């Protein structure tokens, strides 16, 4: 029934608490957020140039140098100072900067047959098979090599290597004509050769309106086939300042929060007076420390992210004219927004501990526990068959279809067309023989798992009131 | 009795079902067709020039004396071009700077200037300068609820109208004297048209708002009316129309007399309420209906003394609308009725044998589908708040949530984003799902087997 | 088990019956009858003419006579290879270098009166025209322009023999103001512009039929082609199009020498299940009808005989027509009445076939297979029939919601039976949200999250009420 | 419980084959194919011409002569930077600059008689000639044309050592009139010209295949492309194509010299396991093939040793290849059978090792985990069997009413496969009502509520039998126990 459980003054603290949680989380996220996203994306990305070479249509190199001279420059050093302001509200922060990733020269050994046509030989990428040496003219900052500790950077787990951060670099002028004539000179000397792995684009804008950073780079590989693949990655950085009525609100709600989360973690450490007894085992016990956990580290990257953001303000505003890393904070500002979303989740989860409901909720879990060990014997017996299923669908297709490139690609593809969700013609025309039969035996598969754990479970309640009417 | 009672709910639900003319639909589309050409391409303020320059004024003055394109919808009065500013504090950002921006939301500059924006000549307002704040009242307006906005009325206004050159002309000597600057808000191009061959008035009106970053939301709002006479139709629609009027003056009389042989406890008898509710919304709706002609009326003899100026049919589609809404109300109320008279006249249970209709179970019931909606609506806006367009909002997310538990709305985007936060969600709602129903299931069983 | 009712004797009879029906409606397609379609539906809506305006995406009469003239004459009149060097086929135009061009194209207009109104009594100093919606009552019969062709004078239905047209508005006649292009292609292109000039669409048009058709000899397929362009009295217009692959002509090859034996069997036996039906008549005098099985033969032998019928008739009709074709060329041979009652053929076949097949479950049945329902229906009728009709009747309230708040701007729901198809599709999970939501950004939430309850809660108590049933006494 | 039957020794010798045997495919798989297909894809039939024609947009005879000329030319033969800087490598086709071209590319062609039908009666007067649809039968093999090269005169299957290929009408011959292209672009483009002034398409054509290989030698695989255009009986095209990315040349790694020993500890197993297949049969005369699982070792055992005896085909296949090209270059080097095999036996492979890993079920043994369902269908066998065919009777008239109705139109239910697949996926939720509706918009409606209504009851009837007979029988023992 509708009744109050433990305690009437727990429950409104928690509310309280929930109140305040669920207002500071809504109060460092912006409701024009989605709208930079999509006009800083579609202003870098969607926009052809002469011959309709978009970033998303890079093909080739060829395909590059029009991509790079052409819509690149014309969207980033903006018409009708000292500074560049897209849209005329943007600021451009720093200057961009190119970086290339090279391979070594012989490291691929050819075989036998082809090795008098075929003089050399460059591998795939790989920290051990690296070209640390100059190139080209050999003169200046985009020919010769400089290690991850003076270019302050970090991998880049991206696409097919997780790619070093280190590399051949080069920083765009502030005009345009210069820029563009800078650009002519990586082309007409051969920048990217048959060496090149990756070249890295990253920039940053800053919107004064709203206090909106639009961090974006853009990655484009050259794997050891020739081609290219190019992908990106467009984050937005808050900035709150700490001048109107709203902000003093929200560190009131932050320092409330602090002091609730202290509460807790008093209340949590004063009941292990029960050292093992019925606390660990109680399962609301294990999600009181994970929000305590996730509570702290959040005021942790809080500090840290302020720190980070003066700092590099201060460099900024010191000497422009030079690139200001702000992937390193984009990057964990987005982890750090990702773990507030999971906090916020289970602290609204928890109000069913504090609060009863109808009696279906109550016995949900003694319904639960009716699967006690069907579960274990049926967890393995499923996941069997669903790895060779994947697998087998990983060898048939996977060089044709890109949902089944690999093997976690095969491992999503399936939960998702266990969810309806699928691409039936794909899979047929890659095979139009071994095709249809994966699919309609897939699918009979999991009906018949799905009917069968399904059986066990309403037949396990049939044998438990006949041994407890005939007992 | 209950032959009358049957007969007039049928002719009512006659009445709020015929109303139904799809020469409104193809209407607003031939429109939606001709004047939203290329118009998502204006992304700055000087790319107004030249889109109404080739896909405005061709579409406004199509080759005939008064016609838009190819006869058909006639071109009412004049068209409006109106523009709201904000004041130039710009001032202080002498670059457009990286500082404490946003001043309080620079509310409408709602004063004069000169020839170009430089300062006024004199104190008096005037009514025929582009460089005058005219009003709301003057102006004869409404606020036009933008895409994030209200846009509370008037501002500063030009009439480019009834000939090509006479537009040509207007907005060249808008485009030398740098009429829309940087410090514009939205602006609005209005106008108005009368179809004849299907008697049908229609007001447009082309949007562009200011996003916060330099760029311009551009959208297009149609407004249609239908300006018929009295009858002007079948004998049969006239005869069912007047039947089913003096049905409900009749039943009017009935409950009148009903409450003064009642006098105050008349709340207990909710099957009085609805039938009450019912006469009161059907006068509305006529009322209402006639009124709305009256000031189309009005407004086009306003129209035929002064020829060639800005008329606004605001009033006229606000009534319509409401009349519209009040239709929707009456068909809810007519089958609530309908359902709770067959429910007495042939009892058939509904939630019965499981009803536990008490103020406990369906409380908790509303409760725990709230709290589990309301949880999963948050965290999904804020995962993927930031990319994804259907999660942008909370009560956006709230919908996109519900339609994935219909299956109408697939999730494969916050798959393919973040496979394995996404993915486990996923999990989760379904785990939650199917334990609901199988322990439904194992309740059922076990009630009926346990004695 | 699997008890075989009446006999043993009449399923085999019965089979041999169905294996002939399959023979017969199974060797007369075509495996190459889709590509056929396909390949004149891309060649003829697909191209681009120069400014890009193919068939597909007319929407004006400027466009009209765009594409009337760049990608309707290329597509039309082929004369030499790839290569510039002319066919060794004169005087004809072979389509894709296979397929025979049949007689003439013919352009045909209904326009509408010049005074099918009385405009409003305040419009009018200002608007002196109302041409109304079409309807065969308010149709211009008169000469226009320079009045002296046949582009520009008035034919009724019987001068031109022809019928009705159902297009996505209306259902148009069959008279109207018609021009049979001639043989080569600058002739076309000077008649066209001829029509161009003197004004031909104006404001009163409200359709314009292209028909021609085409025969391929390699297969054996007729392509009848039909362009419909609807000019609405509010604005714009709506292409359509209807592209029907027949086979008109079907004995040629040794293996269509074999269908005339199983078509003499197939009457033979409608002569004997007739003469069956007669005699089960004669002993249930009228308790006869009571055994819908017999509903079930009396309707396939009624389709039988239509089908039987319609052969004689196409077999006349497609003699008179190549007659006349051959006769006299250079005129528009009409393929079109003939192509459309074929196709309707073609679907009462089908039909027939399905309704044949399942009549199977009247000498095959089994014993409680799928019985266990309606078993369930037939005793707890009251709170699950009552049940469904109170949902039928809250249904259709939703559709009318639907049709008034949106219904100007989407058009899932510009019409009543659109909303119930609509919310049908919404039920199986097809839909898109994002229409209604701009459509109106308030009452779409609200409408959208109360039906998904609506329909969650009643299909909730209805399994509540299936379940809870098995376990009530039993 | 957990228990396994088959003592453990058994069990511990099938973790080991089943270890080796995923080591011996998952280590002969590179993960840079996708890429390298996608990108020779996207390379060769996504490429617009001057006037915007792929390879995909080819829609007749004068388009294909459009894309013959100006993107396959422009995209086989590279010479030159992206900055106008001569490659190092000379006289060779270094696409995307790492993939070289094997040999020279060829363009086959296949024609149909002239005289294969009859106009009847009535066209026999406008047309004379009647060309058929592709059969084998009917087939030319005269010389047209000026009759003089190797493009107008007809070569047999055996003289060209070609195979059949299944297009997307019927299955194609290996003979036909053929054509290689020559080393540089211009001698290459001026020989598609003598082939255009004459008419090498004319009316009697029923396909056309380009057939051309590369080798990445970065990674070590080869890349196989052949791009089929059919021209049907009614005029148009239908272009298909089959990219085929395979490792035909294995050990030039130092992983692979351990592979070896893997492939030995394979055929070691194989065979221990065939000699202990014997003894099964021996101790059961016929008890044997009374359980499933025999059958499935015996298919398991059958597969393997049809994967041992490709092996040593492929490496003398390989070697003679290569020896060809390498000693009369410029000169048609035929992959394509071997590349066709070798995804075969990839294919069949990915079976096996399926095969395997559910074969894992008889060592490891679970009490009652997934025979409830196999334990509630026993008493209901007579009644399931009478059940399936009523509700495939009814499918099936669907199916054909559905291929009838539509299947002019629409493309899911040009066949009757298709259709019975379209009908399938309908079940789980995915369809195109629009096509079905626009096809026919009185039976369209009518077929597809209709089939949605069906498919419900049967799964209501399904599910309610389903939980009313274990009630019924516990109950039943219930009632008996008293
Ligand atoms: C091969 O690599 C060496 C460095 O190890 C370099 O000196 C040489 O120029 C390279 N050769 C070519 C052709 O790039
Ligand atoms: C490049 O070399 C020139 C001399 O050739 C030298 O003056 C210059 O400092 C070097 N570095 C540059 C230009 O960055
Ligand atoms: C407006 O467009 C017309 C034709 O589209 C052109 O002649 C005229 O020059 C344009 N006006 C301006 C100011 O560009
Ligand atoms: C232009 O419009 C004005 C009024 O708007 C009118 O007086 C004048 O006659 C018009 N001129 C032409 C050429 O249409
Ligand atoms: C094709 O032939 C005609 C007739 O001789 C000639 O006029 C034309 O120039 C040729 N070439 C074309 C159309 O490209
Ligand atoms: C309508 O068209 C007719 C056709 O000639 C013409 O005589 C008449 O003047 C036009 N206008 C009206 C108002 O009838
Ligand atoms: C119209 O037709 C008549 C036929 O009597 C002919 O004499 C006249 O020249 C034609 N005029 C035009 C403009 O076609
Ligand atoms: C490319 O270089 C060659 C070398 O002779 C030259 O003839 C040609 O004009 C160049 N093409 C350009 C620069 O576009
Ligand atoms: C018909 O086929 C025969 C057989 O070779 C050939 O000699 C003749 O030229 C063909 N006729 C035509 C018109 O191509
Ligand atoms: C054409 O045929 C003749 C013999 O008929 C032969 O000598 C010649 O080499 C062939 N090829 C040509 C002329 O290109
Ligand atoms: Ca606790
Ligand atoms: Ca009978
Ligand atoms: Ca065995």
């Amino acid at each position: 029934e509708l009744y109050v459980k433990t305690t009437l003054r727990e429950l409104v603290v928690y509310i309280v608490f929930l109140v305040d949680i669920c207002l500071l989380t809504y109060g460092m996220t912006s409701s024009s957020a989605y709208y930079y996203t999509k006009v800083m994306s579609e202003l870098f990305l969607h926009t052809p140039s002469d011959s309709g070479v978009s970033f998303q249509t890079i093909s080739s190199m060829s395909d590059f140098w029009d991509f790079a001279q052409g819509p690149l420059l014309d969207s980033l050093y903006w018409t009708k100072g000292s500074h560049s302001f897209i849209y005329y509200e943007n600021l451009l922060l720093g200057a961009p900067r190119l970086r290339q990733l090279r391979v070594r020269n012989d490291s691929c050994v050819v075989h036998e047959d082809f090795r008098e046509d075929i003089l050399n030989c460059y591998d795939v990428y790989s920290p051990d098979k690296e070209d640390q040496l100059p190139f080209g003219p050999q003169n200046g900052t985009a020919w010769t090599y400089h290690s991850q500790n003076e270019l302050g950077g970090s991998s880049h787990w991206g696409r097919l290597t997780s790619y070093s951060g280190g590399g051949y670099y080069l920083d765009l002028p502030g005009s345009r004509q210069a820029s563009a004539e800078a650009l002519q000179g990586l082309q007409e000397g051969l920048w990217l050769d048959r060496g090149t792995r990756v070249v890295f684009i990253d920039f940053s804008v800053y919107n004064a309106n709203i206090n909106l950073f639009c961090i974006l780079r853009l990655v484009v590989e050259f794997p050891a086939t020739g081609g290219t693949i190019p992908s990106w990655q467009i984050r937005t950085v808050k900035l709150i300042r700490y001048v109107n009525n709203w902000d003093f609100f929200i560190v009131g709600c932050e320092v409330v929060f602090c002091v609730f989360i202290f509460y807790y973690v008093v209340e949590e450490i004063l009941e292990i007076h029960l050292h093992r007894l019925r606390y660990l085992s109680s399962v609301w016990n294990i999600l009181d420390l994970v929000v305590i956990l996730l509570s702290i580290v959040a005021v942790g990257f809080h500090i840290f992210r302020t720190l980070e953001v003066n700092r590099l303000m201060g460099k900024l505003l010191q000497q422009p004219d030079t690139y200001a890393d702000f992937e390193f904070l984009a990057f964990w500002q987005t982890q750090y927004n990702n773990m507030n979303a999971v906090n916020l989740f289970f602290a609204w989860i928890k109000i069913f501990k504090y609060i009863s409901f109808n009696k279906t909720m109550t016995q949900l879990s003694s319904t639960l526990a009716r699967c006690a060990k069907d579960i274990l014997g049926f967890a393995i017996m499923f996941f069997i068959v669903f790895f060779a299923y994947a697998q087998l669908g990983y060898l048939l297709f996977g060089t044709q279809v890109e949902n089944f490139s690999t093997f976690v690609k095969c491992i999503f593809t399936q939960f998702r067309i266990i969810l309806g969700d699928f691409d039936y013609n794909a899979i047929d025309n890659a095979n139009r023989i071994l095709g249809p039969v994966y699919f309609v035996t897939y699918v009979f598969f999991v009906f018949f798992v799905l009917l069968n754990m399904f059986l066990a479970i309403i037949n396990d309640t049939y044998s438990e009131v006949k041994e407890e009417l005939a007992g | 009795g209950t032959l009358v009672q049957i007969l007039f709910l049928t002719l009512l639900m006659t009445t709020v079902y015929s109303a139904k003319d799809s020469s409104r639909f193809f209407l607003h589309r031939a429109i939606w067709k001709r004047f939203s050409h290329r118009f998502s391409e204006i992304k700055t303020v000087e790319d107004f020039y030249p889109w109404a320059n080739g896909t405005l004024l061709p579409n406004l003055y199509g080759d005939y004396r008064g016609f838009i394109t190819d006869g058909n919808s006639f071109l009412l009065g004049n068209v409006l071009i109106r523009q709201t500013r904000i004041p130039n504090d710009i001032f202080f950002p002498g670059s457009l700077h990286k500082q404490m921006k946003s001043p309080p939301q620079h509310q409408e500059d709602r004063e004069n200037y000169g020839a170009g924006w430089v300062p006024p000549d004199t104190n008096i307002t005037k009514v025929d300068s582009i460089w005058h704040y005219q009003n709301q009242e003057s102006l004869g307006g409404y606020p036009i609820q933008g895409e994030l906005a209200t846009y509370s009325g008037g501002g500063y206004v030009v009439r480019l109208g009834r000939n090509h050159s006479a537009a040509t002309r207007v907005l060249q000597h808008l485009e030398q004297r740098r009429w829309l600057d940087h410090c514009t808000k939205a602006l609005f191009v209005e106008f108005t048209v009368f179809n004849a061959n299907v008697n049908l008035l229609c007001a447009v009106t082309l949007i562009l708002e200011s996003s916060g970053v330099g760029t311009f939301l551009t959208s297009l709002q149609l407004d249609s009316l239908t300006s018929l006479q009295s009858s002007e139709r079948g004998f049969a629609w006239i005869v069912s129309q007047v039947v089913y009027y003096l049905l409900v003056c009749y039943y009017a009389f009935i409950q009148g007399c009903r409450l003064k042989r009642q006098r105050l406890a008349f709340f207990t008898r909710k099957r009085n309420l609805l039938d009450t509710s019912i006469v009161l919304i059907s006068f509305s709706i006529l009322g209402l209906s006639m009124q709305s002609l009256s000031l189309l009326h009005k407004k086009m003899q306003q129209y035929h003394c002064d020829r060639d100026r800005f008329i606004s049919f605001y009033e006229a589609l606000r009534v319509n609308s409401a009349v519209t809404h009040l239709r929707g109300f009456l068909l809810l109320f007519a089958t609530v009725r309908v359902w709770d008279l067959l429910r007495h006249h042939a009892q058939l249970q509904v939630i019965n044998k499981t009803l536990s209709k008490a103020w406990d179970e369906v409380l908790g019931f509303i409760l725990i589908i709230v709290v589990l909606l309301s949880s999963y609506a948050m965290t999904f806006n804020l995962l993927f708040g930031w990319s994804i367009s259907d999660y942008q909002s909370f009560f956006r997310s709230i919908v996109t949530v519900v339609g994935l538990l219909m299956g109408t709305s697939k999730h494969k985007e916050v798959i393919a984003l973040y496979p394995i936060l996404g993915s486990l969600l996923v999990l989760s709602s379904i785990i939650l799902m199917g334990l609901v129903i199988i322990n439904l299931f194992v309740s059922a069983i076990l009630i009926a087997f346990g004695k």
